[PDB]
Order: structure tokens, then C-alpha cells, then sequence
């Protein structure tokens, strides 16, 4: 029902920086290059369009090359018995879940660079525990975060 | 109108549990396919729905006459559904995390009959099989268990499916109808129960038919309903199907006019009553298929030499010895459809064997069925049979079906060819035509039958064969002079309109 | 070690062509139209970049939407003992042929209309059967054909 | 990298691909009673004694009898360390 909380580890300008959340958040500041960078890190966890080209040098901090890109964003999905979207998200995560936990889930993507073809693929896993998660399924250019997920960018 | 469609109407546009008391065939699968794609189209959230059967070659059908979804709709027989929905996602959760995820199903050597060993084997050597009696379901009892007792089972099976499709209830276990109420109870998942009530039923021996018969007359939270699928499609052709000899005389509508009959002079010749109506009338269409069931097999073949003559080659497939009344007609045609044709696919075979879903294990009876394609027609046969149903299970249905289906391949061929492709202008006798249907049925008079007031349900069962047109006419007069008593008898001035 | 031919079963302007070939195949004729689009064939089969679009409603023949697109490639694989690439198939191909079937490989591309998120989905299996093809494995952005074939596309 | 990719290649269709590595519990000492677990109740363990090993022996097995098994293991490693 609720975000908690992104963790970026690494990116374009972010060291490590875990930024609570919530639904509505506006952000604001002096800096627009790391405002634009967080929006960007949504678009990289959340849109298909922006995930399918990966990420190249300059996306990793001081073109470092050699450290794995994580970007972690957490749910509460404890308000259920009267939520519709807790029943959006359960009918397709099916049993990455266990009953202990039964509210909290996590969405994570991680990155490491090739240095061969020049090309940092992004590996998409979920589950409901910080460590043990398991990758997302898919058949062929989509997956299951694809079916759960529908992101509107609006920039004039 | 009438029952066909005022039964489509209030079934279509139900909400709640339903239940279907259906007759013998004649299209379940239209009903089933009209009333999920009625749900899918009225519904525009996330849920999706659960389709169930037995074989998956009713699951296929179901899907071509779909087409194609993405919303995660579930449509397989009740052993998938069981395996990918509830036994296989939640197993590490419902029995603790040392239970064992992936595993294979296998029910060919395993006749264990406890649950404690059952779960025993599911921990220790990861192998799923089924009980020793044939009326009883480990499977079913587990995902009954496991629903009980994981919470995320739960959730997810209710957060997903909306409607769940049941198909052949006169033939299902009770640990079945277990899970089935306590998915309807509990967790309020609406129900489509179709079927038949009692009639002779097969398949999956181990049948409970006190099950369907549970809730036809005790039963009170569900809609019920007679059979609604027709037994003529269209309208105008219907009426013959109220006309029988007696009683349902009674419940026939009146008509001034009927425009699916067309009546013809009876002095010419049928080869070109074909033509005049095909060409100068432009009545009938020689692309759609084109079948006069008729009888008594020497006229018949009379008829063959003479549309030889003619020039579109009608073919003729007699009563076999394998066309009797039987529980295990449908595997054993597949069998011989794949051994003597040449090219027959070993997955068109599996289509069929009782509760399928049957991956790595085909090629087991591939073997025995290839050491069956070795012609020697004297007593190969016998073994090789007892093998493969001691392979296939559904044991001791022979002895006289054993003989039905050695007379089939004795001198090598029965009738030289059999039905290997899609051919037109086909030809089939009282004796077999029940279960096929035509889409034009032109019976040619039914020669000699009113006036004689007998062979009147074997013209009426070659009228029930008809989709858009059938034709009959008064080929002598006193035939047309029994047909003006007999529509003074139903007190109805014009059942049949002739040109 | 060489090509034996390809079957496009539905595309732009293909109902139903199949295609002998070999190494060194030079393709000529009067409308312009059937060539690019022979090409764009092989690139969306073998090409990573151009896969990834995915297919719109018009590379369906007549824009008609419920067909199947099927693109099948068959190779040899007979030429063993003496060549290198050879090699460098069985070496990613890994357990997804038949000691039977030594020789000849298929390839081959699947794609069927979504028709809600107007979205066709581009499938790739592999076998050295005209059936059972399995899917080609792959961790995230990139399957094992990305791997193996590399496609240099040159237009002046 | 032998036994999961070709075992259904080197002991026919019937032998399956799914099997779990499980040696807490298994103390068969035969050959043919190990195939047979393979196959019916397709667990892969360890022998009794313990200067054995099943599952090498069902490697060079596998590895002797498939030819698709030797290309795989020949086109793809070069060096083999040994610690």
C-alpha cells in the first residue's frame, strides 16, 4: 500500500544514501543533477523503456568501473483486508513470500560492468527477506515487475 | 428462441455460483468458452480465472476457441492446477523450509497408501505419486493441507483467481470436492459447475457419482440450471428436434412458414438435385461438408459407384468393431491412428491418457507401442496390449474391447483407408454417426420410412445432425400423403416448406 | 560452419518464404522493400539492439495482428574435427542436443500480439529438434545468442 | 557441468533431468540399486564406504557413453586446476 524507504549504493553521484519514503514525496534542494539522478534511479528500478539499455561508464560513481551497482526500494504491504493494491502485488509476486514475513517486501536491481563488451547489465531480484532474494521471471524482453508496475514520466 | 436461448440469456448474464445439468455432449465446450469470454470481456480488473478439466486436449480446444490473453488466466486439467498453484510455490512454507520445491510428479509405479509414508517420500526422495485405492487423492488432500495451513496460499489464491470452471463433476474425487467447497466456503471464490447428472459415466475410474448428486437436491446456494447447450444449432431446424413421435409434439412452437427446409422434385436424380441446387438455386455449397446419412450399406455403396460417376469421390467409413460402446474407446484410436498411419505425433498420443501433464516418461511407452509397429498379425498383439495397459493403467477393460480392436487391423486394413486427413463429402451410417456433427445434412427423403410409421428415430438422429440446412423430400406420394396425417396429428398446418 | 537456410513463416511482407543459404550470400532483385526487409529478418533474429524494441503492429503481414511470427534458422554442424566455430557453439549450446541429432541446428524466433498494452513480445528458443525447443537461457538483458554471434550491420 | 546437462542423453529419455544432491541420508552401496534411486525416486546420494564415490563414476560413465557430453567438455574448458 505504502513505500518505506530507497537505498541507492551506488550511482551517477550517490555514495550510499538511504532516503525514507512515503506515497506524495516531493523533493527539493540547490543541487539538479542529483534531483535528476534520484527520478532517473526511480525510472532504472520502475520503467521497462529506460531498464532495456543498461547502464554504461559514466553511470557508476567517479567512472570506478569496478563496483556493483544496488538500488533497493522497500514496501510495507501490511494494510491489507481492505487494499486493492496489495492484492495487485500478491497475485503476481505468487511464492517469493513467507508467512513470518508476511508484510515487508523488497525490490531490488544490481549491476556489474562487463569491461569486456563495455556493457553493465542490470539483474532484477524481489522478495520478501534481505538476503535469499530470487530473480524476477520472465519469458522473453518483459517480466513480472512489467505486469505489476505502470510508470507516467511527465516533464514539459 | 425457446430453451436454447432463454437458457444463454440467464446464464450469460448470471454473477453467483452456478451449476449445469447438461445432457451428453453436444457442445459443453461452446457453453464453457461462451461464458469465459463473457466474464473476461465484462471484467476489467486484475483477476483472472481458472479453467479445468481432465485432458488437455479439451484444454487446448478451449484456448483456440479463446485465442489469445495475457491477464493469467489458468487453463489445464485439475493436476496443474494443483502442482503450479498450491503444491509447488508453497511447499517449502507450509511444511518448513527443509520439504523439498522442486520435484516430479509420477504416477505409473506408485502405489503407497498412507499419508505419513506419502509425505515421507515427498521429504526424503522428493517423488509425488498417488494412492494405492483408485477413489482417493493424495494430491489433493496435500493442497488441502497446504492451504490450512500457509497464510500466503491464502492470499495469493484469492488475490488472483475470480471465477474457477469446473468441467465433468459426475466423475471426481472426493478429496476434490473437499477443495473445491473449501475454495467456495472459505476464501469466497465463485463457482461454474457444469455436467451431466449420472447417464453412464467414464474416465478416471474411481467416479463417486454421488458427488454431482450431492448438489442437484440438497443443494441451496446455487443457481441451477437444465441443459443449455441446443441439440440443433440454429432456430428453424430445432422444431424437428421437439417433433420425436409423442409428448414433445405437445411443446413445439407454430410457424406459417419454416425457411431451413427445402423440398425438391423426387424424379430426377440426387447427383444433380446437388447441382441444380448448389448452381441454379444457390441452396447448398459443395465447399462446406456435405453428408446424407442413410442405411443399409449395399444401397449405400450403390450410391458410392454412382457419385464416382458423378465425380466428387464420397468416401465411406463403416461401423467398425472398435465403434461399440466402450470405456476405452478414445486412447486405443489414438493408438492405432498413430501406429498405422506413419507420421502421427507421440504428443498427439498423450493428448489423452487420463489426467496427462506427463513430461520425460512418454518415451516408456513409446517403446512399447514402437515394438507394436512390427506387423506380425498372428499373437503379438495380445502382449503387447496387456503391456501398455499395465503401462497406462485402467486395467481389466478388455477381454471382449481386446477382440473389438483386433478385428480392427485382422487382414491387415478394415475398410483399406480410415480417417487419416481432413477430406469432404463424407458419408456415415446410423451406427456411427452420433458424436461428429455436420454442418450440412442432406438425408434424401429418408427413403421409405413415414409411411411405414417405423425408421423414424433413425431419421430423426440424422436430422439432429444438421447445423444450417437440411433437406427433406416427399420422394413417393403416399410418403407425402403421411406427412400431411402426421402434420394433422401435431395439429400444426405447415412444418416443412417446399419450392 | 555454414548456414542451410531460413524460413520467415510471417513478417512485413513474407507469408511464407523459405530460404536457402550458405556462407557468402549475396541477395538482388527489383523491389527494395523485400531486401531490407530480409535483412531487418536476420537482424532482429541475431542483432541484440534491434531484438529489444520488439515488434509493432505493423511488421505483421496486413497489420492483421493475430498471426504468429515465426523465424526459424537452421545451421549444419557437421564439419567437426577441423574447425573452430563449431566449437564455439557447443561450447555455450551446452545440453540442448541430441547425440542423434550431432549435426544440424535450429534457431528460431517466436512473437505473438499482446493486444492490451499493444506490445509483441520477440520469444528465442534453440534445439537440435524441429520440436521440443527450449528457451534460450539468460541472466538479464542478455541471453547465451549474445554470446555466441556477433552482427556487424554496414550502410553508408 | 556432466551429470544435469546429458543425463537424459547418456541413460535414455527415461532418466530424468531434476535430481537433488542429498548425502545425509543415503547409504546404498551398489551400483544398480543407485541407477534404480536415480531413476524411480531419481535421488542422487553417496556409497556406504567411504573411499567411493557414485557420482564420478556416473560422470565418467555419462561422459563414456555420451558423445555431446565430450564435444561440451572438450570446446569449453582448457585448463582444469587442481587443488
Amino acid at each position: 500500500m505504502k513505500f518505506s524507504n530507497i537505498t541507492i549504493k551506488n550511482f551517477r553521484n550517490f555514495e550510499k544514501v538511504n532516503i525514507n519514503l512515503d506515497n506524495k514525496n516531493v523533493i527539493f534542494g540547490m543541487n539538479d543533477i542529483g534531483k535528476t539522478n534520484f527520478l532517473y534511479a526511480l525510472r532504472f528500478l520502475l520503467d521497462k523503456e529506460i531498464r532495456k539499455f543498461g547502464f554504461n561508464k559514466s553511470d557508476y560513481h567517479k567512472h570506478d568501473t569496478s563496483k556493483k551497482i544496488e538500488i533497493i526500494l522497500t514496501l510495507d504491504l501490511s494494510n491489507y483486508e481492505k487494499d486493492e493494491d496489495t492484492k495487485k502485488l500478491i497475485s503476481v509476486v505468487k511464492g517469493a513470500r513467507t508467512s513470518a514475513n508476511a508484510d515487508v517486501f523488497y525490490i531490488a536491481l544490481e549491476s556489474k560492468y562487463d569491461d569486456k563488451e563495455l556493457y553493465g547489465n542490470i539483474i532484477l531480484k524481489w522478495g520478501s527477506e534481505l538476503d535469499n532474494l530470487i530473480d524476477i521471471p520472465g519469458r522473453g524482453n518483459i517480466n513480472a515487475l512489467d505486469n505489476v508496475f505502470k510508470v507516467i514520466y511527465i516533464n514539459p | 428462441m425457446i430453451e436454447d436461448e432463454m437458457s444463454r440469456e440467464q446464464i450469460i448474464k448470471d454473477g453467483g455460483n452456478i451449476l449445469v445439468t447438461a445432457g451428453a455432449g453436444s457442445g459443453k465446450t461452446t457453453i464453457l468458452v461462451s461464458k469465459i469470454e463473457a466474464d473476461l470481456k465484462e471484467n476489467k480488473t486484475h483477476y483472472s480465472i481458472a479453467a479445468v478439466t481432465f485432458t488437455n486436449k479439451a484444454a487446448k480446444e478451449i484456448e483456440g476457441r479463446l485465442g489469445y490473453s495475457s491477464r493469467g488466466n489458468f487453463i489445464g486439467t485439475n493436476d496443474g492446477f494443483v502442482e503450479s498453484e498450491i503444491i509447488r510455490p508453497f511447499i517449502k512454507d507450509a511444511f518448513g523450509n527443509d520439504y523439498p520445491d522442486n520435484f516430479t510428479a509420477e504416477y505409473f509405479d506408485n502405489q503407497f497408501a498412507s499419508y505419513d509414508k506419502g509425505l515421507q517420500v515427498l521429504k526424503y526422495q522428493n517423488i509425488l505419486g498417488t494412492y494405492s485405492n483408485p477413489k482417493k487423492n493424495f494430491k489433493f488432500q496435500l493442497a488441502l493441507d497446504i492451504l490450512k495451513k500457509s497464510l500466503v496460499a491464502r492470499q495469493y489464491i484469492f488475490s488472483k483467481y475470480f471465477k474457477i470452471f469446473i468441467d465433468e463433476y459426475q466423475d471426481s474425487d472426493k478429496d476434490m470436492h473437499n477443495l473445491f467447497m473449501y475454495l467456495k466456503d472459505q476464501l469466497k471464490i465463485k463457482l461454474f459447475i457444469v455436467g451431466d447428472p449420472k447417464q453412464s459415466i467414464y474416465i478416471w475410474r474411481g467416479a463417486e457419482p454421488e458427488n454431482f448428486n450431492g448438489l442437484i437436491e440438497n443443494s441451496t446456494d446455487f443457481n441451477k440450471y437444465h441443459l443449455t447447450s441446443n441439440f440443433r444449432c440454429c432456430q428453424d431446424i430445432q422444431n424437428y428436434s421437439n417433433l420425436f413421435n409423442e409428448e414433445t409434439r405437445s411443446l413445439i412452437k407454430e410457424k406459417n412458414e419454416v425457411q431451413n427446409v427445402i423440398s425438391i422434385a423426387d424424379d430426377m436424380p440426387i447427383s444433380d438435385i446437388l447441382l441444380k441446387l448448389t448452381e441454379e438455386k444457390q441452396v447448398l455449397n459443395i465447399e462446406a461438408e456435405l453428408v446424407i446419412l442413410v442405411r443399409r450399406r449395399n444401397q449405400a455403396i450403390e450410391i458410392m459407384k454412382e457419385l464416382n460417376e458423378e465425380g466428387f469421390n464420397f468416401i465411406f467409413i463403416p461401423q467398425t468393431p472398435l465403434d461399440r460402446a466402450t470405456p476405452n474407446a478414445t486412447l486405443l484410436k489414438e493408438v492405432i491412428k498413430y501406429v498405422k498411419n506413419d507420421r502421427y505425433s507421440i504428443y498427439d498420443l498423450a493428448a489423452e491418457i487420463v489426467g496427462n501433464l506427463s513430461s520425460r516418461e512418454i518415451k516408456e511407452i513409446q517403446k512399447i507401442i514402437n515394438e507394436l509397429l512390427v506387423p506380425n498379425i498372428n499373437q503379438v498383439l495380445i502382449n503387447q496390449v496387456l503391456i501398455n495397459l499395465f503401462a497406462k493403467l485402467e486395467i481389466t477393460l478388455d477381454t471382449r474391447e481386446i477382440t473389438a480392436f483386433t478385428e480392427v487391423m485382422m487382414t491387415n486394413e478394415f475398410d483399406i483407408a480410415f480417417d487419416t486427413n481432413e477430406y469432404l463429402h463424407k458419408i456415415f451410417t446410423v451406427h456411427s454417426a452420433k458424436g461428429l456433427e455436420f454442418n450440412q445434412v442432406i438425408i434424401t427423403a429418408s427413403d421409405y420410412n413415414v409411411h411405414y410409421n417405423r425408421d423414424t428415430n433413425e431419421h430423426y438422429v440424422a436430422t439432429t445432425r444438421a447445423k444450417d440446412k437440411l433437406i427433406v423430400i416427399m420422394d413417393n406420394k403416399k410418403y407425402s400423403d403421411y406427412i400431411e396425417t402426421l402434420m394433422k396429428e401435431l395439429k400444426i398446418k405447415n412444418i416443412i416448406k417446399s419450392i
